[PDB]
């Protein structure tokens, strides 16, 4: 299931903004940035909340439920930064809003990168 | 010649604008420009440290910034803080201590604004539980902690009174505030449901009238708020769409997408063709001009890939913001006409703001 | 002409220039604070065909100015002749060496 | 289904590591330092190091030294200039060492922030204005103290044939060596005859280092050496890089961290460029050319793609070279240097870049 496992990918398929489940992605992907799409960059922690959404998967046809996590603590990636926003919603709908800084709970909430976490079927 | 320091801005405090510079590709150096726009000059900076915010007190005489220090950056104690600045000396003068949950985001204007009267600043906090902060300027304190605002975002100020506020909650509702000379809660009251969360979200930003508000939706719709009494009234939706418009999927777009020019009751908007899920910020086809009287189009122009506006009423200005370049346009008429663009304002600014000079 | 890098006083200035920062090549932008130490150029004027000197003081304590990078080197020797030098922070000393900008202040006849 | 976590380490091996120090000077502020693969050009990580920082890799290879410049509140309050210890492999923060608020605030050549032979101190370029040398005691973790014999003196040049010696470049023309004891502080100095002509003839700072000399490049294309193999330095120069068509053309060097030498052959690589004249001396390389130091002639020249700052690999035969934003990387196994690919994209405004050390013993 190549299209669940982007460790089995083509990288320039996963670092693309396109890519299916980075569907409400606004920031530096974190695959481009040391990580992968699962991991910090070396020396950027997780954050522990995050905006989530879904994202269709049109390689197998079906929903899936993305959290979208930033890692933090080092200052910005710069690379591969992407501004999607299928079914982003504004603050007073603030887990599924990517306007503000998920790192913002985190020991130190300087923004490095940000990366689209599958959560299971929607 | 000898260099020296302690200079005032060289342009008059009317010329003034406020670009909101984010830096995002190094968010640690946001600041804010100030440029005139009247023949484009650079006039000076205020820099702002990690994702500034600012505002310009509404009597024209201080700067106030927002952002967050760390003692060594990206490691050490935090300090979330508003700071004074001297409008025409371009100096740091006080700093207002916050609690650690300030808004870290994009500069919509609604995340960190003042009381009519200018006596408080009122902004938006995330822990990221939503409150509303209240800093008394004079005092240099922050005085109240808005837990009533709970599951609702930004700060919408009433114009026709001193110290009050609304704020849009997860209802569709909109909670209003009324402070105290304190800067403490005195009153609040809910509006019944304005809009659909599910059915028909609203862009946050206000078109903005002395005693009403307008609200634009992502299917194009216009939501209204009458603050004209104690209790807020909510109607709408109307269409901003006629049978033409819809053929070809037109929707709003942008950020700080929407202005209210008073005299004329005419709102400008953010538009853009093939709407569809996900296009809420594309960039502005084209700018439409609204009479909200009449509910009904009367202009529209091209909209230069803008995605933020501001509006000056007495000079009757609109200015435009594409993330770096700055458009500014007359709108004594109902269609506007672009007099000049200001080429590299920023490098990734969402927000710009004319000094103001109505006083309080 | 005074915002160009080709300005003859502007012969060894590597950073921005306050004259396009909302300053003039005398003052300070608002709420930067000149350097008491800087670098020094000769720099020949094409009017009178005369040499002069000028003191390249910063201007310090705000976050680059970013506008009218120049990088001229007219003169300009490494940092064992440190006064001549021009890849050095002149806000070094400042309160505040954060550094804003570059001024081209006239001194005199070389 | 899936879990994002950190405290990963670089994903490719410490042999296949280069930094690029990017000053960000648009936003000195936000100054860092980018880790690359150079075999892929793979982005790897990243080190912060706030305003201005400086960089340079553990003799051992196992940390990343930084020095920065902090304030309180960035644009105001109080100053603290440190060095930094980072893990090399985990790119993560150590150790804070304290610094007497003057270290050098200026462009990343590699003199101003280097380590003895051994490892065992950091030696940094201070200036506030006063120039003085500041010694860093890795192991204690300290400052020790300045090394003020090196007042009107700039950059630090590590002799590798001893274990805590160094050199500088005074003012008066010649090299100031200081030899420190166990505990840091200067045990012995000497200071060299006139090796060049600081009014007619001044040399660049950045030296192409062997392990008992040092060669330097002049303003104007004349070559000076710096022997350190025996008890005190014997300086001598000049030699000219240039023939008469180089002449003709106006010839001279040009760049930052502009020279190598590649220690098993005696090959020097130096940026050029033509038409030299007053105020050339920071242009981009038109060329590279390669120099036998023991016949003091060229042997090469190649295209220098607007080049100012280089590095060289003993260890594997390699040079990089960076226009500022791209980093080249060059096989220098033979006389004539091959180009094997460009990094794009490496840096905003970067001015020195440094392998990870192997072996080097
Ligand atoms: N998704 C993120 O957390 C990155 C991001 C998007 N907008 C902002 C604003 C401020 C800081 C980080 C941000
Ligand atoms: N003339 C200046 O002081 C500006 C300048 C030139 N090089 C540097 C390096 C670091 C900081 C400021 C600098």
């Amino acid at each position: 299931h190549i299209s669940l496992n982007p460790d089995l990918a083509n990288e320039d398929e996963v670092n693309s903004c396109d890519y299916w489940r980075h569907c409400a992605v606004d920031g530096f992907l974190c695959s481009c940035c040391g990580g992968t799409t699962t991991t910090c960059p070396p020396g950027s922690t997780p954050s522990p909340i995050s905006w989530i959404g879904t994202c269709h998967n049109p390689h197998d046809g079906k929903d899936y439920l993305i959290s979208y996590h930033d890692c933090c603590g080092k200052t910005a990636c710069g690379r591969c930064q992407c501004n999607t926003q299928t079914r982003e919603r504004p603050g007073y709908e603030f887990f599924l809003h990517n306007d503000v800084n998920w790192c913002m709970a985190n020991e130190n909430s300087t923004f490095h990168c940000t990366t689209s976490v599958l959560v299971g079927l929607a | 010649e000898v260099l020296t320091g302690g200079h005032s801005v060289s342009a008059p405090q009317e010329n003034r604008i406020y670009v909101m510079d984010s830096v995002f590709m190094h968010l640690t150096e946001s600041r804010v420009h100030v440029y005139d726009y009247t023949n484009g000059k650079f006039l000076g900076m205020v820099p702002t440290a990690f994702n500034g915010h600012v505002q310009v007190s509404n009597d024209g005489k201080k700067i106030y910034t927002m952002t967050t220090y760390h003692e060594r950056i990206t490691r050490g104690k935090r300090s979330d803080v508003v700071e004074v600045w001297d409008a025409d000396k371009l100096t740091f003068e006080k700093e207002i201590s916050l609690p650690p949950k300030r808004v870290q985001g994009l500069n919509y204007d609604g995340l960190f604004r003042q009381t009519t009267d200018g006596k408080f600043i009122v902004l938006q906090n995330a822990s990221p539980a939503t409150s509303i902060g209240i800093v008394d300027v004079a005092k240099g304190d922050y005085v109240e902690d808005v837990t009533a605002a709970a599951g609702c975002w930004s700060v919408i100020p009433q114009p026709n009174r001193p110290r009050s506020f609304m704020t849009i909650c997860g209802d569709g509702g909109l909670l209003t505030i009324n402070l105290g000379e304190d800067g403490k809660v005195a009153s609040q009251s809910r509006s019944k449901q304005m809009f659909s969360v599910k059915d028909d979200p609203i862009f946050i930003a206000p078109a903005l009238d002395k005693d009403k508000a307008h609200f634009v939706s992502y299917y194009g719709n216009v939501y209204s708020a009458d603050f004209s009494g104690d209790e807020v009234k909510v109607d709408g939706p109307w269409s901003l769409l006629n049978d033409e418009d819809k053929a070809k999927n037109w929707v709003p777009g942008g950020y700080n997408l929407v202005g209210l020019h008073r005299a004329s009751g005419r709102m400008y908007v953010f538009m853009h063709p093939d709407g569809k899920e996900g296009t809420h910020k594309f960039p502005a086809a084209e700018i439409w001009v609204m009479d909200t009287k009449t509910k009904q189009r009367v202009a529209r122009i091209p909209g230069r890939d803008a995605l933020s506006m501001t509006i000056d009423q007495q000079r009757n200005l609109m200015l435009t913001l594409d993330g770096g370049n700055v458009n500014v346009y007359d709108i004594s008429q109902p269609e506007p006409k672009l007099l000049r663009t200001i080429e590299g304002a920023a490098e990734a600014s969402l927000q710009v703001q004319f000094h103001p000079v109505g006083g309080t």
